[PDB]
DNA sequence: CTGGAGAATCCCGGTGCCGAGGCCGCTCAATTGGTCGTAGACAGCTCTAGCACCGCTTAAACGCACGTACGCGCTGTCCCCCGCGTTTTAACCGCCAAGGGGATTACTCCCTAGTCTCCAGGCACGTGTCAGATATATACATCCTGT
DNA sequence: ACAGGATGTATATATCTGACACGTGCCTGGAGACTAGGGAGTAATCCCCTTGGCGGTTAAAACGCGGGGGACAGCGCGTACGTGCGTTTAAGCGGTGCTAGAGCTGTCTACGACCAATTGAGCGGCCTCGGCACCGGGATTCTCCAG
C-alpha cells in the first residue's frame, strides 16, 4: 500500500486536470441533448464544466475518506458516499 | 449512455487527488451516478440561461452563471 | 404594512370552502409568498442585468421561473403564467 | 373599471405585484406582461401549499389550518421540499422519524 | 424498577417528535442572548419577538445538528452519539 | 457564563425530538459550545444591522435578516 | 482625479459608474464609492501579497493560480470568505489524514 | 476593431507592483484575480442595495458600503477593511 | 532489528519556446462648471413597550442508587483490492475544410414611462361568537416478568 | 411463545374561552385616457469559430495473476448511562412602576441628478526576449527483505 501514499503526494502536487478530455466532452454533449436539441458547445464552456466537476468530485471524495476513517476503516465504500451526501443536504 | 466512458483509472485518480487510500470495488459506480446528476443539474441551468438569450452556443459564461447559482462559484473563466 | 392576507384567504376559499387559517399559518403565507416573489424578480432583474436589455416581461419571468422552481413545479408554474397571459392578452 | 385581476382570471392583485416591480428598480422598465405572469405564479404556489396543508389538516380532523400541517405540506411533497430545504417554520415542529436500528 | 432497558427514550423520542411548542427554557436562554449580545454592542435591549425568532432559529439548528449526528453515530455501527460525531458532522456541512 | 444555564435535560429532549436514542456524557458541553457559536454569529449580524438603522433596540425583523443572510430562513416573524 | 484624490490606485470613477449602472440604487453617495474602491484595493493587495509570499517560497516570480490557491486556503479568514469558490486548474491542499500512514 | 471588456487587470497589476516589487502575474492568475474583484464588488453592492431597500431609504452613501462591509468580511478583514475606507473617505473630503 | 540494494527522489545545468511586459493610435468615458429639485440632517413631540422588582406556586432541575446494555479491545478468517506485466484500444496531436451562427448595422414602430382625474378596493378598527382547549369518566392497546 | 397485570394512550362528555370571521368607516394607489420617445423586432451582411473528418502514433486503459492485509463477525469484560426517586430551586405567573427610545412630524439646507464641453486613461494590436517547461545526468533518500 506504499504506491497509494505516493501517487496521493504526486497527484495533490499536480494542477492539470484529470478527466479525459473526449470522454468527458461526448458525456456532456449527450447529457444536454436531452434539454435542448442541437447545442453547440464553446470549448472553454466544456473546461469550465470539467473543472467544475473535477472540484465536485474531489471534494466528495474527501468527505467520504472522513467519513471512512471516521468508522475505523481504509477502504470507502458505497455507504459512505450515500452519507457523506445526505448529510451535505444534496440528496 | 455514455457515462461509462469514464475510465476507472480516472476515478482512482480523482480519489486519490482527495487522499483516499483504498477504494471499494462498488464505488466506481456511485460516483458516475453522483457526477452523471451534477452534471445534468449544471448543464440544465447553462441551457436554461443559453435558451433565454436565444443563443444556440453555450458559452462559458452560461455555465459560470449556473455554477454560481448552486453555490460552487468558479474563478477564472470571465464572470 | 401591506400583506397578501386576502388575496391568500380568497384562494383558500378557492381550493377548500370550508376551512380556515389561522394567524400564524396566514403570515407564514404571506412571508412564503414575499420570499418567492423576491426571489423571482431577483433572478429576472439578473437575467435582464446580464443581456444588459433593461425590460423585464414575460419571457423573462418564465426563465426565472424555470430557473427557482424545481421540476413539476417549474412545469405547472410555466403552464399557468403562459395561460394567464394568453387570457390577459386578448382581453 | 375592471380590475387587470378581473381580466386575467386569477386572485392576485396584478397591479399591486407591478407597483413593486416598478418601485424595487429591478429593472429600468417593467414589461405589461410581467405583473400578470408573476401573479398567476404566486397563485400557483399558495393554491398549492394551501391545498396540501388542508389536506394534512382534514387528515388529522381539524377544520382550522396551523403552522404544523403547513409543516407537514411541506416536508412531505418531494419537490416543495426541495424548494424550502433549510427553510425553517415557526412553531411547526419536525417529522416523526425514528431510525430502524434505534427500534 | 419497572421497565428500564431504554424504552422511555423511544417514548420520549415519539412524544416530542409529535410535540411543537419550544423546548429551552425562556429566561436562561434569554439571559444568554443578551450576554453574548453584551460584547458587540453595550446596552442593549431585545423586542421579545427578536428573543422568541432566536429561540426558534437554535432549536431548529440544534434539531438538525443532532439528526444528523445520529446518522454519523449510526454509520459507525453505535448507537450512542459521541463528540467525535458531532465534530464530524459539522465538519462534512462545511458550516 | 451563562452558557451554563442550559441544563442537561433540556438538551436530553432536544436530542430525543433529533431521533437520538442515547447520549453520551461528554456530549453536553460540545452542544453548548455549538450553540454559542450559532448564537454568536447571529446575533452579531443582527447588531451590525441594528446599528446601520441608529437603534438601540434589536427588533425581529433585524434577527429575521440576520438569519436569512446565513441561509436558514425562518418564516411566521415578518 | 478622484482616485487621485484619495490616494486609491483602483478606479473610483469606474466603481461610482458600475454602482449607477447596476440599478443597485436610486442614488448614489458622492463618499460610497471611494468607500468601495478602498476596501476592493485592500482585498486584492492582502490575496496577491499572500500569493506572492507563497511565489517567493516556491522559488518563482511569477503567479500562478496554485500560489493563489496556496494563499487563499492557508490563510484562514480568507478561506472563511471563499469556502465555496473553486479556483480553476488550482488543485488541492497536500493533506494526509494520520491514519492513513 | 472589437468591442473591448471593461476588467481591473491595470489596477491588479498596480496593487501587485505596489506590494511585491518584483514579482509578475501570468494571465490565469490576473483572470482569477479580477474574477474575485467583481465578486467580492457584486456582494458588497447587492448587500449594500438590501440594507438601502430594509431602510426605505434610495441613498448609498459611505455608511451602508461600510455596514455591508462589515456583513460580508469576517473578522479582521472587516476590521482591516473599514479603517481603510475611513482613512480614504477622511483624505478624499478634504 | 540491521545492513545491502534498488527505485524513486531532487539538484544542476543546457535548450528552446511563447506568453508576459512595454509602446503606439485613439476613442469614449471621467471630470469640471453650473443649475435645480428634494431627500436627509436636525429639532421636537407623543406614548408604546421594554426593563426592573416583588411575592407566590410548583414544575422541573439536581443529587444519588443501581444494574443492565452497549462500547471497546482482542482473535480468527477469508476475500478483495493493490502491484505489476502484458495486450489491446482509442485519445490525441496535426492539418483541412465547411458553414452555421454570433456580432454588428439600419429602419421602423409599438409599447411603456410620465401625468391628470376619479374613486373603489384595501386597511384599521369595533363586534359576536363558534371552533379551539381542558379536566373528569371509562375503554383499549402495549411492555414486563413469569410461566 | 402465552398470559395476567400495570401503564400509557384514546374516546366522550360538559365547561369555558378568546381568535377569527364579520361588519363599519376612511383613504391612496389602481384604472383609464392622453402624450411622446426609444428599446424591440426584423432583415442583412460578414467572417470566426465549432463540428466533422482523416491518419498516424503511442499514452494508457483492460485484463489477469499473486497474496497480504483488513473487513467483518464473534467473543468477552468493563463501566457508564438510562431509569426511577427523594430533595431542592429557581422558572413562570401575575401585578406594579418607571421611562428609553420607537415612531412620527415639521423645517430648511446641503447634496446628488443632470446638461454640455473637454481631453486623456485605458484598451487593442503589434511587437520583443527572458522566465520557465523540459530533458538528461548525476547525487541523495526511501522501502524492502535476507540475515
Amino acid at each position: 500500500g506504499t504506491v497509494a501514499l505516493r501517487e496521493i503526494r504526486k497527484y495533490q502536487k499536480s494542477t492539470e486536470l484529470l478527466i479525459r478530455k473526449l470522454p468527458f466532452q461526448r458525456l456532456v454533449r449527450e447529457i444536454a441533448q436531452d434539454f435542448k436539441t442541437d447545442l453547440r458547445f464553446q470549448s472553454s464552456a466544456v473546461a469550465a464544466l470539467q473543472e467544475a466537476a473535477e472540484a465536485y468530485l474531489v471534494g466528495l471524495f474527501e468527505d467520504t475518506n472522513l467519513c471512512a476513517i471516521h468508522a475505523k476503516r481504509v477502504t470507502i465504500m458505497p455507504k459512505d458516499i450515500q452519507l457523506a451526501r445526505r448529510i451535505r443536504g444534496e440528496r | 449512455g455514455y457515462i461509462q466512458g469514464i475510465a476507472k483509472p480516472v476515478i482512482r485518480r480523482l480519489a486519490r487527488k482527495g487522499g483516499v487510500k483504498r477504494i471499494s470495488g462498488l464505488i466506481y459506480k456511485e460516483t458516475r451516478g453522483v457526477l452523471k446528476i451534477f452534471l445534468e443539474n449544471v448543464i440544465r441551468d447553462a441551457v436554461t440561461y443559453t435558451e433565454h438569450a436565444r443563443r444556440k452556443t453555450v458559452t462559458a459564461m452560461d455555465v459560470v452563471y449556473a455554477l454560481k447559482r448552486q453555490g460552487r462559484t468558479l474563478y477564472g473563466f470571465g464572470g | 404594512v401591506e400583506t397578501y392576507k386576502i388575496y391568500i384567504f380568497k384562494v383558500l376559499k378557492q381550493v377548500h370552502p370550508d376551512i380556515g387559517i389561522s394567524s400564524k399559518a396566514m403570515s407564514i403565507m404571506n412571508s412564503f409568498i414575499n420570499d418567492i416573489f423576491e426571489k423571482l424578480a431577483g433572478e429576472s432583474a439578473k437575467l435582464a442585468r446580464y443581456n444588459k436589455k433593461p425590460t423585464i416581461t414575460s419571457r423573462e419571468i418564465q426563465t426565472s421561473v424555470r430557473l427557482v422552481l424545481p421540476g413539476e413545479l417549474a412545469k405547472h408554474a410555466v403552464s399557468e403564467g403562459t395561460k394567464a397571459v394568453t387570457k390577459f392578452t386578448s382581453a | 373599471a375592471m380590475s387587470r385581476s378581473s381580466k386575467a382570471g386569477l386572485q392576485f392583485p396584478v397591479g399591486r405585484i407591478a407597483r413593486f416591480l416598478k418601485a424595487g428598480k429591478y429593472a429600468e422598465r417593467v414589461g405589461a406582461g410581467a405583473p400578470v405572469y408573476l401573479a398567476a405564479v404566486l397563485e400557483y404556489l399558495a393554491a398549492e401549499v394551501l391545498e396540501l396543508a388542508g389536506n394534512a389538516a382534514r387528515d388529522n380532523k381539524k377544520t382550522r389550518i396551523v403552522p404544523r400541517h403547513i409543516q407537514l405540506a411541506v416536508r412531505n411533497d418531494e419537490e416543495l421540499s426541495r424548494l424550502l430545504g433549510t427553510v425553517t417554520i415557526a412553531s411547526g415542529g419536525v417529522m416523526p422519524n425514528i431510525h430502524n436500528l434505534l427500534l
